[PDB]
């Protein structure tokens, strides 16, 4: 991507330590949740910023790969689910 | 609450400079302390206004030391005839707690002006 | 005597290993936990509770046809 | 009575209130740092040269401030007084005030220091040190007097442990703090007793809990502009309380203010030097050797660990992002790579490869293997993750989906069941029956259990007594020998195991080892004696027999790794692996007659002998990581003809990235291992058993000093003592005399045997009821401070 070589040209030296490559330049994004609560207080909504930019959600797969709608996901079905959720956001721009 | 140091520290006079063979053998004021390795040397007393080096037979007498000296310390002690200028030097490098007990002996050897 | 439900547990189980039921997942969570505990039982009474709060989700299934074991 | 009584409230606040007893002194249980000529130590005395007086408040409540009148020596009085007048200044001194009083026709002297505080940094320093749960009371007091809990905590039960009820954690943390201050005030005093020209030593026990001083006795004049102080007792004291408090976090707001939010350093600034520099210099100013941030620059390993500390408490104030390697772009023939030409440790500063290379055409087989096992070609290129079942820094993703485990039951075997019944078993009330099963795990195991590195902290272990049990255990040492190796001399069993990641794609060791001469596998070697090389790990799931429901896990290590380490040890761990009667024993039979041997060696004349072993509680995670480089610098010590300096230098490096902190391929995403070991690298056994052996010298010689002084009734042993005090602080550089001497003692009074991480101790009865041998509390006291758990007495 462009963005890196734009990142490291901005470095001091040509050295950036690893740990802000895949944090600012990596697109797809991944996220898991154990609970409900942390979902409503972390992803709630169709999108967020975090890291300081801009997400949007994809889809909502369950522990069995099961597509789940960001409907269900209420406070009281979720007693009813697999309960790791995984989300796939996206680098929202 | 807690005493540092009760002491043992002796003077002796020797060799000492400017450089490396400006060292007279006798117009440098030795303080010292024969631990386990030989007579094992500390700061030097002077009256010269600057003797950046020193030298002092080993051990068992082999070579002479080329021990150089730091930016002395200045004061002055009494002699009957007034007050006189007088310098310590300290082995450069030398940590707070040497040239703490060597103060010690020293002041308490010394009165000042 | 219990020895016997421990065993009997540790086959059972295996059993429900090996019907595939670990593709749910919340199965699998409550059976591992009713086993890891008959596993450290201490009386026959509440073991055969979860010996049979158990049993009862194989016999759930269809895999099975019982009514050819009980042959006898 | 009350004219004294009011002729000691001077002028102000007369709201006094005598908790002492009429005109006499008091008797107070105070634990000093004692050193005179005779004794020596960091005891807890009975002092009782001392009025003490509480003041009160306005509504005639109690209220924390004192007044401390001391009585003694005229000559003294006069020394304290020209003192005092020289230098009531530098705000960091309690106001003293001097007088002459009468009691009864005797003039007596008495000073007044004015508003001080109950308790002084000793007592704070000191019971927390030494802990002991059945009487740690001043601690209670403390921490209710200063509103770091209420004081109904104290009786919810578990409220000191840490591997449970962790939020202790913050408890400590509030009074952090407050120690700062105190720091900082002292550096004022040191620079006013400089200019001022004046000598003498700082001790905790003059330090009124706040920040001030003064107990101002034997200091001595000199020339102005040329005064000494002697800062060695003080912070090598104050060292291991300097992160257990967090005594620096005020120190990354907008500007050490704690409202204000905090700085953001800018994401690419890796290097953070002159900031380091800093700290240090504000701080610990008056230390008495120099200190050089890039440990790279540091001389014989010992200055590794003077300057290994400093960095690991200055980097819990830095980001953790700005940690770990630091990639760059190249380009193999025109084709745009990035690789990891560095790397940035918590302690090592920053570290640059040296044989570095941009634009290469085709590129040979050893360093394709070194390209395809750095994590910056993998990790920067993958989906970024976010994780809320840990709190280990995750990093990166790879999959699209990640992994869960599940361990299997294990499968019965009924018929020897059905004999064993057969012949009159299990039948009810037997004193045999089953207990060890194969238990079964659910979903989420894995990640469930790696989260455990949480019980790993920082810590800061006070550097003298380690530069010298380092010495000690050293000398436990002097029977083997070691040293670089060469291929076709390297020995390997069962070479078919697992090969990390991603190795393990294309088969076992059998191709790595086959797929390579021997000249690879040397330039290898004397390669990475010039470079770094990050690696990954794996953790796997244990499957076999147990007793407790727990998970288990085991790091399965890449590939480049062992294929060095064994090189860089096999001599070495070999030798130590077959010999014949000493103190560790790995690798000796218990068959024919060996068990019977082992005990009757470490039996060995010990005259009132009892057997004491112990445990040690999550051993592998909560071992902090100082403990570790000091393993692998004890076993590198044996190689200094192989190798030089900046090779070794290079070789611990590559080891300290390699399985102390690097990321950890767990499930299916990286994250990052902050610290404690990794079982299954090339030199653990080994490596737990030497570490154990610090742990049980550390009690033998606290359970030395912590002693009385006037109670040793053996002049010889007294005289030990005081002796290794002075070695220990004062003295600067070794005593090989007395070292052999106390390596000696130990053997007579103190025999171990050990075993990788598990111990037996044959020890001399009267001495531990006299305290003069570790017994089991000060183990208790040692797990704590400096492994930062507890391990209980069960
Ligand atoms: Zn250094």
């Amino acid at each position: 991507n462009d963005a890196l070589n734009n990142i490291i040209n901005n470095a001091r030296d040509g050295c950036v330590p690893l740990n802000i490559i895949p944090l600012t330049t990596a697109a797809k994004l991944m996220v898991v949740i154990p609970d409900y609560n942390t979902y409503k207080n972390t992803c709630d909504g169709t999108t967020f910023t975090y890291a300081s930019a801009l997400w949007e959600i994809q889809q909502v797969v369950d522990a069995d790969s099961k597509i789940v709608q960001l409907s269900e996901i209420s406070m009281d079905n979720s007693p009813n689910l697999a309960w790791p959720l995984i989300v796939t956001a996206l680098r929202a721009n | 609450n807690n005493e540092l140091s009760p002491v043992a520290l002796r003077q002796m006079s020797c060799a000492a400079g400017t450089t490396q063979t400006a060292c007279t053998d006798d117009n440098a004021l030795a303080y010292y302390n024969t631990t386990k390795g030989g007579r094992f040397v500390l700061a030097l007393l002077s009256d010269l206004q600057d003797l950046k080096w020193a030298r002092f037979p080993k051990s068992d007498g082999t070579g002479t030391i080329y021990t150089e000296l730091e930016p002395p310390c200045r004061f002055v002690t009494d002699t009957p005839k007034g007050p006189k200028v007088k310098y310590l030097y300290f082995i450069k490098g030398l940590n707070n707690l040497n040239r703490g007990m060597v103060l010690g002996s020293l002041a308490a050897t010394v009165r000042l002006q | 005597k219990m020895s016997d439900v421990k065993c009997t547990s540790v086959v059972l189980l295996s059993v429900l290993q090996q019907l595939r039921v670990e593709s749910s997942s919340k199965l699998w969570a409550q059976c591992v936990q009713l086993h890891n505990d008959i596993l450290l039982a201490k009386d026959t009474t509440e073991a055969f509770e979860k010996m049979v709060s158990l049993l009862s989700v194989l016999l759930s299934m269809q895999g099975a046809v019982d009514i050819n074991k009980l042959c006898e | 009575a009350q004219s004294f009584l009011n002729r000691v409230c001077g002028v102000s606040a007369a709201r006094l209130t005598p908790c002492g007893t009429g005109t006499s002194t008091d008797v107070v249980y105070r634990a000093f740092d004692i050193y005179n000529d005779k004794v020596a130590g960091f005891a807890k005395f009975l002092k009782t040269n001392c009025c003490r007086f509480q003041e009160k408040d306005e509504d005639d409540n109690l209220i924390d401030s004192y007044f401390v009148v001391k009585r003694h020596t005229f000559s003294n009085y006069q020394h304290e007084e020209t003192i005092y007048n020289l230098l009531k200044d530098c705000p960091a001194v309690a106001k003293h005030d001097f007088f002459k009083f009468r009691i009864d026709g005797d003039m007596v002297p008495h000073i007044s220091r004015q508003r001080l505080t109950k308790y002084t940094m000793a007592d704070l320093v000191y019971a927390l040190r030494h802990f002991d749960e059945g009487n740690c009371d001043t601690l209670k007091e403390i921490l209710v007097t200063y509103n770091c809990c209420d004081d109904d905590y104290f009786n919810k039960k578990d409220w000191y442990d840490f591997v449970e009820n962790p939020d202790i954690l913050r408890v400590y943390a509030n009074l952090g703090e407050r120690v700062r201050q105190a720091l900082l005030k002292t550096v004022q005093f040191c620079d006013a007793m400089r200019n001022a020209g004046i000598v003498g030593v700082l001790t905790l026990d003059n330090q009124d809990l706040n920040g001030n001083w003064y107990d101002f006795g034997d200091f001595i004049q000199t020339t102005p502009g040329s005064g000494v102080p002697v800062v060695d007792s003080y912070y090598s004291l104050l060292m291991p309380i300097l992160t257990l408090t967090r005594a620096l976090t005020a120190e990354s707001h907008v500007d050490t203010d704690l409202t204000k939010p905090y700085i953001k350093w800018d994401l690419l600034k890796y290097d953070f030097t002159e900031e380091r520099l800093k700290l240090f210099d504000r701080y610990f100013k008056y230390w008495d050797q120099t200190y050089h941030p890039n440990c790279v620059n540091c001389l014989d390993d010992r200055c590794i660990l003077h300057c290994a500390n400093f960095n690991v408490l200055f980097s819990t104030v830095f980001p953790p992002t700005s940690f770990g390697p630091l990639v760059r772009k190249i380009f193999v023939d025109g084709v745009p790579f990035v690789v990891s030409t560095g790397y940035h440790f918590r302690e090592l500063g920053v570290v640059h490869n040296q044989d570095v290379n941009l634009h290469s055409s085709r590129l040979s087989f050893k360093e394709l293997l070194v390209y395809a096992a750095d994590p910056a070609m993998h990790a920067a290129s993958g989906n970024l993750l976010l994780d809320k079942r840990t709190t280990c820094f995750s990093v990166a993703a790879l999959t699209n989906n990640v992994a869960f485990q599940t361990v299997k039951p294990g499968n019965f075997n009924k018929d020897f069941y059905d004999f064993a019944v057969s012949k009159g078993f299990f039948k009810e009330g037997s004193s045999v029956e089953l207990k060890h099963f194969f238990f079964a795990q659910d979903g989420n195991a894995a990640i469930s259990d790696y989260d455990y590195y949480r019980y790993n902290l920082p810590t800061m272990c006070d550097i003298r007594q380690l530069l010298f049990v380092v010495e000690v255990v050293d000398k436990y040492f002097d029977c083997y020998d070691g040293g670089c190796i060469n291929a076709n001399q390297v020995i390997v069993n069962n070479l078919d195991k697992s090969a990390g990641f991603p190795f393990n794609k294309w088969g076992k060791a059998r191709l790595y080892y086959d797929s390579m001469s021997y000249e690879d596998q040397d330039a290898l070697f004397a390669y990475t004696k010039r470079n770094v090389i990050p690696t990954i790990t794996q953790m796997n799931l244990k499957y076999a027999i147990s007793a407790k429901n727990r998970a288990r896990t085991v790091a399965g290590v890449s590939i480049c790794s062992t294929m060095t380490n064994r090189q860089f040890h096999q001599k070495l761990l070999k030798s130590i692996a077959a010999t014949r009667g000493a103190t560790v024993v790995i690798g000796t039979s218990k068959f024919y007659g060996g068990w019977h041997n082992m005990l009757k060696t470490v039996y060995s004349d010990v005259e009132n002998p009892h057997l004491m072993g112990w445990d040690y509680p999550k051993c592998d995670r909560a071992m902090p990581n100082m403990l570790r480089i000091m393993a692998s610098l004890v076993l590198a010590r044996k190689h200094t003809t192989c190798c030089s300096l900046s090779h070794r230098f290079y070789r611990l490096a590559n080891e300290c990235a390699q399985v102390l902190s690097e990321m950890v391929m767990c499930g299916g995403s990286l994250y990052v291992k902050p610290g404690g070991t990794s079982s299954g690298d090339a030199t653990t056994a080994y490596a737990n058993s030497v570490f154990n052996i610090c742990q049980a010298v550390t009690a033998n010689v606290n359970a030395l000093l912590s002693t009385d002084g006037n109670k040793i009734a053996d002049k010889y042993v007294r005289n030990l003592q005081h002796r290794l005090y002075e070695c220990l602080y004062r003295n600067r550089d070794v005593d090989t005399d007395f070292v052999n001497e106390f390596y000696a003692y130990l053997r007579k009074h103190f025999s171990m045997m050990i075993l990788s991480d598990d111990a037996v101790v044959c020890f001399n009865s009267t001495y531990a009821s006299q305290g003069l041998v570790a017994s089991i509390k000060n183990f208790k006291s040692v797990l704590y401070y400096q492994n930062n758990v507890f391990m209980s007495e069960a």
